[PDB]
RNA sequence: CGGCCAACUACGUGCCAGCAGCCGCGGUAAUACGUAGGGUCCGAGCGUUGUCCGGAAUUACUGGGCGUAAAGAGCUCGUAGGUGGUUUGUCGCGUUGUUCGUGAAAACUCACAGCUUAACUGUGGGCGUGCGGGCGAUACGGGCAGACUAGAGUACUGCAG
RNA sequence: AGUAACUGACGCUGAGGAGCGAAAGCGUGGGGAGCGAACAGGAUUAGAUACCCUGGUAGUCCACGCCGUAAACGGUGGGUA
RNA sequence: CUAAAACUCAAAGGAAUUGACGGGGGCCCGCACAAGCGGCGGAGCAUGUGGAUUAAUUCGAUGCAACGCGAAGAACCUUAC
């Protein structure tokens, strides 16, 4: 399932700015409600949920995959935190955002899954989808030659591409040398807790 | 200590502790109603327990309480008993299902939606 | 604990240095009897120290708990505590025993995380520990657990202070990866040092 | 310790040792 | 909570003084009756604006009133929408005229009744009342010519149901001595559950008075 | 949606009707019951029932005690057993190192590859905590052949009861 | 304890088992002063089948035998540096 | 002596700390006990209270610490029945 309600009362009631560009947030920073104005006594276990919460509201993934990707990242031998991190950034709906050719990660998410891509030469249809090493995501002249994509890619001035992720000219062909790390990704809020948490 | 008596007897389980003679672990059983009547539970809480003598089908006797506010089985009738549990009644540790086979759900609930056999309201 | 982020309209209102992570364990009600009613007191264990390792508990006692928060603040800052590390982690594990908590603590890698009970993940979290292991093997108590803890931090150890007592030089009583993650940590420290001051 | 748990043993054996006295007649024609 | 007596209602004639003094022969019902009818008036108005004391004295037909008010410019506003109002109002709800003559107090913190009003409506703002009232006797300690003070809140403190009633003190503050000059305030706070009381005691000097 | 444990506003029920896993909540002003909304967890699943484990160090060999929480037999002799002072030679049953075969296929995991991702599947290893044969080692546990007194028992002279 | 001579490991514990084992009670034949279970009465109490007083059967004693029970408490096993 | 099962309880236990108490102790006070004076309780009057009536006997205080208390003023009024 896909989440379908709003993603600013989240963002609110978490405390931080989930999809980034955004004025509701910064304008009610409060928590949604009839009760935003109430103290909330402060607890680790209650700050360790809200870290995953933030995290999962703000990469677009359901519990399970989380959990999953959990896993994955204490099977790995690295640290549990960066592995993570690591393998929730290499979804390609998350990478396709940060490339410039998509706006929030709603819109990502909705372009990889309608089928506008070729990852090397074939369809994907899978938001899921964990980019790997020298991996190049293209773009077919049907979804090129449209709207969306011309503003997503004309409007490149958001944020800087990282050094894990490039744009090989106007194609937006996405090339990627190698995996990401803790300081290629720089994520806002940290993993130690997210990690304390999952290991109960 | 005393690794020689441990070699020769000792270091046993205390008891498995059967929480319910579920009669081969039966979470849901039927069987006849007898007696729905009104107990009292301990000084604590003054109250009034719609229960009843259920005989299951497995060839045992207990008694299990109603859950809910309006209870529509009578005598003779086929309910789902379940394991349960009921602190404020001494002696009872089995409840029964609402809506299952001849039992009907309470009236005006939209908020439990899942125990006392709640349906849902177009 | 409340109303405390005010801004008054006097001279100063208590910012000051020691920015040390305080943190509370627990806080119950006392109630003593005398010659007609009950007297209400609180208790509160508090755990103060820097990020470095120094960490220092404390008792406070009064009749508010602002108060006996504040009590054991004082408490904890005039009796402090050292604690070795290597880098992020525990020295050696070791098992603490006070009157009745036995607080076990063993090392992990980097990225693993801190592991332990209420107040044991407290004053562990108030140290310079991130990525270790505990376990408080009975007692369901808090300043019992904390005792223990101190008592365990108290029974460790430095590598260079353990060789200097033994009567020995370095690579003869570290391992080579416990060695090899202590130089890490010294170069790491020394890089921070160096582009703190710069 | 205390005598709470003493109390209830001495009052146990009491209450047993009053129930073998009234049932050893019958103890006995039973064992004869 | 305590059998204490009010300091100034047993020393209203030995050290403190009288806020009605006046005499009149079968006409002093009608003098405290307009006397309680302008309290009346003023009592939200001067609440408000805070009011530490107002001296009422009865002349050859008139009134003579003099308030102690703490903060001037609320209840002195513009010349002719706030006094004239008030006193315009008094003047039509009594039978005569109201030359009304405002007096400002030396120092809000040293003044009982004023000290209070503030730590009553801080409770009401919803604020700690242990650190209002430390905040007070702060004020009221900060040299105002005083040697000793004590506070007390009762009442549901907190909006609790338990009828809390601590007890700060600061100070010395007999009250078996009689050459004390302390001055006393009790004051009444109105809450969204109940009422509360407010006893405050402060102990200026050793002064004689005589 | 009281604390365990992520989350509150108002109306009606005021020893009643009920809620509930432990503490346990209502006797007119229930964040603990029903109803209206608001918040939180998940999402084609959500809560409950029955079963096994962790927490419970709550059969403690790794991981407890036996004076007052459960506990030294009322005290002695003794069978089988457990165990045992120093030291020389010897066998090497235990132990240790090495090597050959097995420990099937299958399963978990490391790496790679395919089904659009994943579930799933295939390939090269670790594992398969052990066992069967040969050789090496002798400090230690074990056996045999020796020696000695600090333990053990007896001898002669006195001693309290 | 002293001499320190003698064999030189024969040292310690001990599942079952065997022995001893406070008081109380039973059989046999005696004795029984005092005390003293039960039993009778006198006295207080609303009620005393008890605490108090007056007589006293078994018991307390001897030899042959039995059950193995005590707060058998130092509530703490034996042995070693 | 060997020795359980069903059922029940959310405890049962150990140490110490502060209040209450001992017909426990030790150190001391109050017309408190002892000696004396004047009484209540015995009869009439005055009210208040309990209890019963009642068209209403408005309402309460339930010892010490309520009961010549609220009545420091009851034909209408007071009075709320
Ligand atoms: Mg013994
Ligand atoms: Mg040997
Ligand atoms: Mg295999
Ligand atoms: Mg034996
Ligand atoms: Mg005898
Ligand atoms: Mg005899
Ligand atoms: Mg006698
Ligand atoms: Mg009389
Ligand atoms: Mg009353
Ligand atoms: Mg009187
Ligand atoms: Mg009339």
């Amino acid at each position: 399932a896909r989440y379908t309600g709003p993603a600013t009362r989240k963002s609110r009631r978490l405390g931080v700015d989930l999809v980034g560009g955004d004025q509701s947030f910064e304008k009610r920073p409060y928590p949604p409600g009839q009760h935003g104005r109430a103290r909330i006594k402060e607890s680790e276990y209650r700050q360790q949920l809200q870290e995953k919460q933030k995290a999962r509201f703000s990469y677009g993934v359901m519990e399970k995959q989380f959990r999953r990707y959990y896993e994955e990242a204490n099977r790995q031998p690295g640290k549990t935190g960066d592995n993570l991190l690591r393998i929730l950034e290499s979804r390609l709906d998350n990478v396709v955002y940060r490339a410039g050719l998509a706006r929030t990660r709603r819109m990502a998410r909705q372009l990889v899954s309608h089928g506008h891509f070729l990852v090397n030469g074939v369809k994907v249809d899978i938001p899921s989808y964990r980019v790997s090493q020298y991996d190049i995501i293209d773009v077919k002249e049907k979804s090129l030659n449209t709207l969306p994509f011309q503003i997503a890619r004309e409007t490149a001035g958001e944020r800087p591409i990282p050094s894990w992720l490039q744009v090989v000219g106007e194609r937006q062909r996405i090339l990627v040398h190698q995996l990401p790390e803790r300081a290629q990704i720089d994520v806002p809020l940290t993993e130690q807790l997210i990690v304390e948490l999952y290991s109960k | 200590p005393t690794i020689q008596q441990l070699v020769r007897k000792g270091r046993r389980d205390k008891i498995a502790k059967v929480k319910t003679a579920a009669l081969k672990g039966s979470p849901q059983r039927r069987g006849v109603c007898t007696r729905v009547y009104t107990t009292t539970p301990k000084k604590p809480n003054s109250a009034l327990r719609k229960v009843a003598r259920v005989k299951l089908t497995s060839q045992v006797e207990v008694t299990a309480y109603i859950p809910g506010e309006g209870h529509n089985l009578q005598e003779h009738s086929m309910v789902l008993v379940r394991g349960g549990r009921v602190k404020d009644l001494p002696g009872v540790r089995y409840k029964i299902i609402r809506g299952s086979l001849d039992t009907q759900g309470v009236k005006n609930r939209k908020q439990a939606r899942s125990r006392y056999g709640a349906k849902k309201e177009k | 604990r409340g109303r405390r982020d005010d801004r008054g309209g006097r001279g100063r209102d208590g910012g000051d240095k020691s920015n040390y992570i305080e943190r509370v364990v627990s806080i119950n009600r006392v109630s003593k009897v005398v010659k007609g009613g009950r007297r209400f007191s609180f208790t509160a264990l508090v755990i103060v120290g820097d990020g470095k390792g120094m960490v220092g508990v404390g008792y406070g006692k009064a009749k508010e708990v602002p108060a006996a928060i504040a009590k054991g603040v004082e408490e904890a800052r005039k009796n402090f505590f050292r604690v070795p590390l290597i880098g992020s982690t525990i020295t050696h594990p070791v098992q603490g025993e006070a009157a009745a908590g036995v607080v076990m603590l063993r090392p992990a890698s980097p990225g693993t995380g801190v592991i332990a009970g209420g107040a044991a993940r407290a004053v562990l979290e108030c140290a310079g520990v991130h990525d270790i292991l505990a376990k408080s093997l009975g007692s369901d108590n808090a300043i019992n657990v904390v005792h223990a803890t101190v008592a365990a931090l108290k029974l460790l150890q430095r590598p260079e202070e353990v060789a200097a007592r033994r009567g020995l030089p370095i690579e003869d009583v570290a391992p080579a990866g416990m060695l090899k993650a202590r130089r890490e940590s010294e170069a790491l420290a020394a890089a921070a040092a160096r582009e703190g001051s710069a | 310790g205390s005598v709470i748990k003493k109390r209830r043993k001495r009052m146990s054996k009491k209450k047993h040792r009053k129930l073998l006295r009234r049932t050893r007649v019958q103890r006995r024609k039973l064992g004869k | 909570m305590g059998q204490k007596i009010n300091p100034h209602g047993f020393r209203l004639g030995i050290t403190t003084e009288w806020k009605s003094r006046w005499y009149a022969d079968k006409q002093y019902k009608d003098y405290v009756k307009e006397d309680v009818a302008i309290r009346k008036l003023l009592a939200t108005g001067l609440e408000r604006a805070g009011i530490a004391d107002v001296e009422i004295e009865r002349t050859r037909d008139r009134v003579r009133v003099d308030i102690h008010t703490a903060r001037p410019g609320i209840v002195i506003g513009r010349r002719g929408t706030e006094a004239d109002r008030i006193r315009a109002d008094l003047e039509k709800l009594t039978g005569k005229q109201v030359q009304l003559n405002i007096l400002e107090v030396k120092n809000p913190e040293s003044q009982a009744q004023l000290v209070a009003q503030g730590v009553a409506e801080q409770l009401s703002n919803r604020v700690a009342f242990r650190r209002a009232m430390r905040k007070a006797i702060q004020s009221a300690m900060r040299q105002p010519n005083v040697k000793g003070i004590r506070v007390q809140c009762s009442g549901r403190l907190g909006g609790a149901e338990m009828s809390r009633s601590e007890f700060y003190r600061e100070g010395r503050v007999p009250l078996h001595t009689l050459r004390a000059d302390i001055d006393y305030g009790l004051y009444e706070a109105k809450t969204t559950f109940g009422r509360i009381g407010v006893k405050v005691w402060i102990y200026k000097g050793d002064i004689v008075g005589g």
